[PDB]
Parts: C-alpha cells; sequence; structure tokens
RNA sequence: ACCUCGAUGUCGGCUCGUCGCAUCCUGGGGCUGAAGAAGGUCCCAAGGGUUGGGCUGUUCGCCCAUUAAAGCGGCACGCGAGCUGGGUUCAGAACGUCGUGAGACAGUUCGGUCUCUAUCCGCCACGGGCGCAGGAGGCUUGAGGGGGGCUCUUCCUAGUACGAGAGGACCGGAAGGGACGCACCUCUGGUUUCCCAGCUGUCCCUCCAGGGGCAUAAGCUGGGUAGCCAUGUGCGGAAGGGAUAACCGCUGAAAGCAUCUAAGCGGGAAGCCCGCCCCAAGAUGAGGCCUCCCACGGCGUCAAGCCGGUAAGGACCCGGGAAGACGACCCGGUGGAUGGGCCGGGGGUGUAAGCGCCGCGAGGCGUUGAGCCGACCGGUCCCAAUCGUCCGAGGUCU
C-alpha cells in the first residue's frame, strides 16, 4: 500500500483514449525474386535461397 | 568539399622548418622574444623537453627548467614565430612518451633515468661535422 | 587559480614562509586570483623575530601558480608552487629582497620594483 | 547524451571482446553462421582484420591471430586454406546477409554471415 | 545588412603581430544569385543563396525549377538573408576586408536529452550527507497552495541544443580569394560540416 | 477561533525561483548649515546585481576580509508524493527541581526507521491524427511570446574650474577588470572500459620463446586521438530612435501684475517601448513568394462520398549521422562513398617478433623511431543499402 496513487477510477474514453496510439502497424513484405514467396525486404525467404547466398532446405 | 583538412593546411603559410628535430627525453634551449618593458630580448631558456602534443602545424611541448631552486615548467608551439635561434645540448634514452615524474622526482635520480642516447649522439655528430665538407668543395 | 584556504610559499626577506589567502582583491565576487594580483592572506607560518609575525593580516601579491599562463602569445608557463611576495597599502615590497622566478605579467601591473629585484623573470 | 564516434555494444568489455572471439572461432569453424544482425555487423570488423593478417606471410601475424584464437589447427587451417581465396582482394572478407525469420521467446531479428567466396 | 553562405570546417590559429589568433575557417565562396525578393510582389528585400553543387539524383523535386529560373546550378540547400541586394551574380567573400566584424549564425551541436543542471548550469545537490537519490535532481519546483500551480518557463529536464545560435562581433583575419575562405575570431557554433551563414554585424 | 481529531509534521540549511517597494548599489532631480569633491535630506523608478567565511540547531545577531551594496518583506515563517532529522515535546538513560512516593518539568545531556511504481491539473521536452477549400517541394514576413539588461578601476582633457593651501571636479573620450549569459576545441587543462606499452601471482596454448584468461562490473600501473566539458577560448550587456516619471523651462490668460497649463511647445532616468538574440501561421485570423503536378473507370438516380489504378511528391525497407529515449530531424541507397573492410595522411603508444653481436647473468646493443591501432581528414565498389511494396489530388457557393 503506497506512495502517489489514483484518485478516482479512470472512465472508460479515458481508458481508452491513450490507446489510441497501440494498434499494430501491418509487417511490410515484398515478393520473392523467383519464388512466388511473399517475404520481407532486404532478406531471403524461408524456401528458396538465392543467387549469391545459399539457403535451399530439403523436402 | 572532400579537402576539409587541406584546407587548414592551406591557411599554413606561417610554417617554418629552420627547426631542428629532436624528441621527449632530452635537453635543450630556445630563445624568445618578451615585450620586455621598453623593448625585446632573446630570452635564451635552456631545459628538458617534457611532453609533446603534435597536430601538424599547433604541434606544442613543454620544456621545464629548475631555476634558482623553483621547478618550472614552460610550454612552447613549434611554429612559433618568436624562436629566433634554436638548438639542442644532449639527447638522451626515452622508455617513454610522457615523464610527468621529473615532477615529482627532480634530483640526480634523473640523472641516472636519462642517460646519453649516443645512437643519436653519432647521428648528430654525422651531418653535423662530417657533411660541411659536402658544402666547402 | 588561488582561492581562500590556500597555503602560498613566501618569495622574498620579509621573514614569512607559508601563508594562506583570505579573499582575493581583484572584484566583489570574484572567485580564483592568478599571479599578477593582490590577495589578503594571514601569515600561517613565519621566521622568528621577522617583520611579520605568525598570525598577522597581510597584503601580498602572487608571483606564482601551480597553475598554467596562458600568456596572450600563445605560449604558457608554469611553476610547481605557489609563492607570494608580502606587500602593503603603498604596494612597494615589504622584504629587501625577492627570490624565486617571478612571472613576466608582474611587470605590466607597475610591480617594476619586484621584476627589478628579479633574480630571472619569465 | 554519447555516440558522437563509434560503436555497438552490449554487455560489459570483456564479455564483449571474449564474444568477438568466439564468433571467429565459430566463423572460421564453419562459414555460413546466423547470428543476431548488431552482433553480426559488428563481427565483420573483427573478422576482416584477422583475415587480412593472414593474408600476409609473417609468424608475427600468427601470434596476433594466436591472440585471439587459442587453438593452432583452428587457425593453421586460416593461413594455408582460407587466407589463399582471398588474395588479390582488397578487402571484403566477410559477406554479411540479412535472415527473414526471428527465434520464437525473443522477437529477435537474425541474419547470416558467411565468410564470402 | 550584408550576407554570405558558409560552411564549418574547423578552427586553428594564425599570429597577429606577436600573439596567436584563435581562428575558424569556413568555405563561403561560389554562392550564386538566385531569387531576390521585392518590396513590391514580396514584401521586404531579400536574397536568395544556395551553397554546395550536387549533381541531380533525387532533386526532380520543383526545386530543379527554381534553378532554371534563374539560370543557376544545382546546390545542397539554399537559404535568404534580408537587407541585402547586390549585384545578379555571383557573391563571394572578397567584399569581407581584413579588418569587418561579422555576425555567424550556425547550428547547435546536439546534446540530446539533458539534466537540468547541464541545461540550465545548476547544482543538483551534495554529494553525501542524505537521500543520495538527489545528486543531480531539479530540487522545488514551486510553493504549496498559493499559487497552487507551477509557473512557466520554469526550468526544467529536457532538450539542449539543435537550435538557430547566433554570435556577434567576430573580426575578420585574412581572406582568401584563391580558395574562397573567411577566417574570424574562433567560437563559431555547429559541427565542422553544417549549416552556418554570415553576415554584417549590428550596430551603426 | 469558522475551518483540518481517518496526520495542518509546527526552525533553519541545500537547490528553485517568483512577486512587492516603504530602495542597499548603480541612474534621474530638488533643498541643503551644498567652495570643490564628499555628505545629509527627500521626489521618480525593479532594469540588473546584492560575495565568500568564523561562532552555535538556528533563521536573528556580533565578528573576519573584501565590496558599487553586502535591503526588508510575501509566497502554509515558500518549498520532506524534492532532500535534510539537525533539534525538537515518543518508548531508553542520567543531572537539577516538586511530592514519601507513582511520575512530572514552556529546564538540560547522549542515542533514537521520512512510504521505488504520478490517475487528474500544472510544467519542462518530444510525437501521431486532423485542419489550414485541390495536392506536393523549397524559401520567408512577423501579430504573439520568451531571454540578457549588472558594475568597478585607471587615464587624457587638466592637478584646469573651485579653495588660501591641502585637496579637486561637471560634460566628452580611451583602456583595462569582476561576476553572469550563449556558444566552441585551435592552444591550456580533464576524461576517453582495452588505443599503445610496462608488472606481479596463478592457470592454460606447446617445453624455451612468444601469447591468452582471472585477479571489477578495467587486475594494476604510465601516456592518450577523436568525442564530450571547464580552469581554457571567442563574443554579449551596448550604441541609437521615439514617448514618459521626479525635476527644469518657453509662450500666456483667466486675474491690465505673476504663473510650466487651463489651449500649446521643449529638455528629461540603467527605468516604458522599438532596436539585440531565440520560438513562432493550431496567427480556425491557420499568411506571403518561387516552382512542379493535373479532370471521373464505374456506383451512389439530384447530394456529402464510395469500390479501384496514377501524376508531381511521400512514406515503407535499408545503410547511416556531431540527430536522437521511442518517435521526430538530416545524408546516402550501385549514376552512391552511408556503414564495415582496405590504403594513405594526422595522431597515440614509444625501438614489435625474429635473427645476429656482447655478457657465466638478469639484461643490453644493431636491424629500429621499429611493431600495433577506435573514432580524426580523404581516398578505394571488397562486403552490405540488391530487388521492390504502400499511401496519396482529380479543385464547394453568390
Ligand atoms: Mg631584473
Ligand atoms: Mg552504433
Ligand atoms: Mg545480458
Ligand atoms: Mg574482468
Ligand atoms: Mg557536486
Ligand atoms: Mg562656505
Ligand atoms: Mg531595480
Ligand atoms: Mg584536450
Ligand atoms: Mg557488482
Ligand atoms: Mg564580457
Amino acid at each position: 500500500a503506497k506512495h502517489p496513487v489514483p484518485k478516482k477510477k479512470t472512465s472508460k474514453a479515458r481508458r481508452d483514449a491513450r490507446r489510441s496510439h497501440h494498434a499494430l502497424t501491418p509487417p511490410t513484405l515484398v515478393p520473392c525474386p523467383e519464388c512466388k514467396a511473399m517475404k520481407p525486404p532486404h532478406t531471403v525467404c524461408p524456401e528458396c535461397g538465392y543467387y549469391a547466398g545459399r539457403k535451399v532446405l530439403e523436402v | 568539399m572532400n579537402r576539409g583538412a587541406l584546407i587548414k593546411l592551406v591557411e599554413s603559410r606561417y610554417v617554418r622548418t629552420d627547426l631542428p628535430e629532436f624528441r621527449p627525453g632530452d635537453t635543450v634551449r630556445v630563445s624568445y622574444k618578451v615585450k620586455e618593458g621598453n623593448r625585446t630580448r632573446i630570452q635564451d631558456f635552456e631545459g628538458i623537453v617534457i611532453r609533446i602534443r603534435r597536430n601538424g602545424f599547433n604541434t606544442t611541448f613543454t620544456v621545464r627548467k629548475v631555476s634558482y631552486g623553483v621547478g618550472v615548467e614552460r610550454i612552447f608551439p613549434l611554429h612559433s614565430p618568436l624562436i629566433q635561434k634554436i638548438d639542442i645540448v644532449q639527447r638522451g634514452r626515452a622508455r617513454r612518451a610522457k615523464l610527468y615524474f621529473i615532477r615529482n622526482l627532480s634530483d640526480r635520480e634523473i640523472r641516472r633515468k636519462l642517460r646519453a642516447d649516443r645512437k643519436r649522439i653519432d647521428k648528430d655528430r654525422a651531418a653535423e661535422r662530417a657533411a660541411k665538407e659536402e658544402v666547402q668543395k | 587559480m588561488i582561492q581562500p584556504q590556500t597555503y602560498l610559499e613566501v618569495a622574498d626577506n620579509t621573514g614569512a614562509r607559508k601563508i594562506m589567502c583570505i579573499r582575493v582583491l581583484k572584484g566583489s565576487n570574484a572567485k580564483y586570483a592568478t599571479v599578477g594580483d593582490v590577495i589578503v592572506a594571514s601569515v600561517k607560518e613565519a621566521i622568528p623575530r621577522g617583520a611579520v609575525k605568525e598570525g598577522d593580516v597581510v597584503k601580498a601579491v602572487v608571483v606564482r601558480t601551480k597553475k598554467e599562463v596562458k600568456r596572450p602569445d600563445g605560449s604558457a608557463i608554469r611553476f610547481d608552487d605557489n609563492a607570494a611576495v608580502i606587500i602593503n597599502n603603498q604596494l612597494e615590497p615589504r622584504g629587501t629582497r625577492v627570490f624565486g622566478p617571478v612571472a613576466r605579467e608582474l611587470r605590466e601591473k607597475g610591480f617594476m620594483k619586484i621584476v627589478s629585484l628579479a633574480p630571472e623573470v619569465l | 547524451r554519447h555516440l558522437k564516434s563509434g560503436r555497438k555494444l552490449n554487455r560489459h568489455s570483456s564479455h564483449r571482446l571474449a564474444l568477438y572471439r568466439n564468433q571467429a572461432k565459430s566463423l572460421l569453424t564453419h562459414g555460413r553462421i546466423t547470428t543476431t544482425v548488431p552482433k553480426a555487423k559488428e563481427l565483420r570488423g573483427f573478422v576482416d582484420h584477422l583475415i587480412h593478417l593472414a593474408k600476409r606471410g609473417d609468424l608475427h601475424a600468427r601470434r596476433l591471430v594466436l591472440r585471439d584464437l587459442q587453438d593452432v589447427k583452428l587457425v593453421r587451417k586460416l593461413f594455408d586454406e582460407i587466407a589463399p581465396r582471398y588474395r588479390d582482394r582488397q578487402g571484403g572478407y566477410t559477406r554479411v546477409l540479412k535472415l527473414a525469420e526471428r527465434r520464437r521467446g525473443d522477437g529477435a531479428p537474425l541474419a547470416l554471415v558467411e565468410l564470402v567466396e | 545588412m550584408k550576407g554570405i553562405l558558409g560552411v564549418k570546417v574547423g578552427m586553428t590559429r594564425i599570429f597577429r603581430d606577436d600573439r596567436a589568433v584563435p581562428v575558424t575557417v569556413i568555405l563561403a565562396g561560389p554562392c550564386p544569385v538566385v531569387q531576390r525578393r521585392t518590396p513590391e510582389k514580396d514584401g521586404y528585400t531579400a536574397v536568395q543563396l544556395g551553397f554546395l553543387p550536387q549533381n541531380p539524383k533525387r532533386v526532380n523535386r520543383p526545386l530543379k525549377g527554381h534553378f532554371a529560373k534563374a539560370g543557376v546550378e544545382p546546390v545542397r540547400i539554399l537559404r535568404e538573408i534580408r537587407d541585402f541586394n547586390p549585384e545578379g551574380d555571383t557573391v563571394t567573400v572578397e567584399i569581407f576586408k581584413p579588418g569587418e566584424r561579422v555576425d555567424v549564425t550556425g547550428t547547435s551541436k546536439g546534446r540530446g536529452f539533458a539534466g537540468v543542471m547541464k541545461r540550465w548550469n545548476f547544482a543538483g545537490g551534495p554529494d553525501s550527507h542524505g537521500a543520495h537519490k538527489i545528486h543531480r535532481h531539479p530540487g522545488s519546483i514551486g510553493n504549496r497552495k498559493t499559487p497552487g500551480r507551477v509557473y512557466k518557463g520554469k526550468k526544467m529536464a529536457g532538450h539542449y541544443g539543435a537550435e538557430r545560435v547566433t554570435v556577434m562581433n567576430l573580426e575578420v583575419v585574412d581572406v582568401i580569394p584563391e580558395e574562397n575562405l573567411l577566417l574570424v575570431k574562433g567560437a563559431v557554433p555547429g559541427p565542422n560540416g553544417g549549416l552556418v551563414i554570415v553576415r554584417e554585424t549590428k550596430k551603426a
């Protein structure tokens, strides 16, 4: 039981207006040079590989 | 643009070169101009060089002199337009760069820590004199 | 740089040998005192039967400093101590001799009589 | 504030310098290596320097690679097997590629550091 | 009021008669006339100046139209200067004779979020005696119920730097018509390579 | 004694100021038992400033050394969700005094736990949405606001005015200081966490040599680039313009004289306002300028918009920064030098390892100012910003 303290139960809008700045930016992405896959900028897709740096997975 | 530091050097027309070489760990004297009240003197000031702060043009060196029972130090800039003559007197082995201990421990105990770097002596003694014959012919 | 409660040495035959500053004589609310400046000191140590004995309230001029001295000719100069010469309202020093190097700085301040009897000026 | 010179860091000095020393071993033993982006972005430099000393032919260099690699059989490999493959190359002796995935329970980004070949 | 556009390269020192003058060096030459300001169509007199050429590698902005409307060539950035109506050409530092006083305006070094001491030269508090948690804290901001609030303009913790900081009455040492340079009394703001503008000193 | 018996914690100090003026200093003016300077007295005026210590809990006060002065007062005797427990009127203990007592004292002494989580207002800073009658890039004006304003000493005029000497000026001009404020790294001076070297003990690589770990979260020590700062540097207060306060006049009547006011005019303070510096168009009054972009595919039967691809531009992503808590601001994205690597310059540490010579030796000497290298200044496509995604106008009315 201590120091500063809320005085009045923060209302609903009160609680909610703070939370506008909290919604998530959806992930940005590009399509793979070769794959028909969707993939981040400046990345290596979790299926393909590249053309100067492997990734090549398996069956 | 890509000359950012050449600019300062270009500003360095105030550059001399008749300065002889040396390095921390040896004694030397300068000769300096002081507004001697009514006039100006050549204040010969002989001592040990202690620190050397290099930065191209504004490179400074600090000389220490024990005068009349008082440990003094004196800081001069290399390209100072006040150095008439300046001639070394002796050279010595370094082992370290700066030497802020001759401050505390100033005595005969420095007459054994200095020691005569006789290597550069021959070097100094070489071009000083044997190259005089490479002038008189 | 010399502040109150700072044992200076004594550079003249005035008698004393170690004094502590009280206040700087360079202005109202002023901080330090490099060379060439006058201070009020209290002789805290002095040769027996001198002209200024212990526990006195003197006026002395500072001629040394363990701080550096950015002389306006670029050059700099420093000593291994702090030393003053005891003077008076008449400014002229009260001893009959001064020893130790004294900075050029003083000569400009009209303290001619000291750089006159200087053993070496720097 | 700070950062007017230049560095990347985390955790104390010894840990940091030893970490840079453990990767080189974990690099020169494999090649393709997957760590975190900033741990990698600082690992390129600590490697090439050593690689570049090894391109030199001087046992001086070895003891300066031994200074960070306490295992000869990890460095005699580096010399007479790695360093030649980078002769006639004025630098660049390390590739680093951002990955794409990111581990569970950490959310941290990942990247790959393969010795360029 | 005269004016010229320069950039900071650093500072060293020259020597004068028999003393060392700390200076600072600035590249300010190639500033071309661009757009002026007419007391009839704009409301005042002021001359746009650009500096630091730059090959058009993004400048596809309408700023490309700005330079064709005056035969100018692509500059990095470009600023104005009031009460300065020179000749529709290129203005260099050669209007600055070794003697005039100057007024430099540059950027401030950004010192990030700041402590109230550092920011306003307070004293923080003791190193000892009590609390420990007050070695660099503000220490008291108000009274009590009267007035009850906290004043405006109250020096509190925040942000120091990145502001326009004008300094005044620096004197020119020499000037270089060969490589286009300007030198003054040293203490000029800004990092060694940033925005910095020069103009005559307000006086008589 | 109306307020607080579910805390009004009752004196100062540390920082942080703010206001008041009945003014401490500086400024302006009158009378003076004002020769001169100096002084006293009062009228106007907060602009700025009002030192550091000794003594005890002290604010109060006496003192020290200075000083242009070392002003008084309000803000809960300003300020414990900022600090301070120092005392004060807890529980312990002892001295004095009252009762035979248990205890008591507006007497004394020693010791004696001050609550990490700021909900709302307030404030210092920084952002997202929106708006600014189409959209975007860049450059500016200044309604409005804020900040600083201090002050001594010396000198020429001239030891002239004045006074009998001593003393000793007004107006003007010049130079030097003290503090305070804004910026800076060239020098001075600090740091710089592994940049360089030396040293011990131990444990390792590999026995010698050489090298690594640990002894901090550096093992210790000596030096230190960049960067950040003060003790160091540069600059500032101001000059100048107008209107005023106290005061001083000119013209002149009411009131055939007089009068600064009742019509009217001038001089007049560091004080008022411009000038100086900084923010600033959220200046719903939302500005001004230059430039670049340009219709409707179809629904909404008339409407304000809608479900989609664009322009100029922007963001996203990246590499990054003397920019920065995120965010924001700025440079660069293969036409590029943004980061890392590498080269060289600066610099830092100061003769690397090896070999050889010398010494029974620890060690020294030549290769050697060698070896190593973080930022600084530039260079070089060697590695990495490759590839691309997303947003976004289609111009209301008399
Ligand atoms: Mg003499
Ligand atoms: Mg970094
Ligand atoms: Mg950790
Ligand atoms: Mg450790
Ligand atoms: Mg402190
Ligand atoms: Mg009389
Ligand atoms: Mg006032
Ligand atoms: Mg320094
Ligand atoms: Mg610990
Ligand atoms: Mg000043």
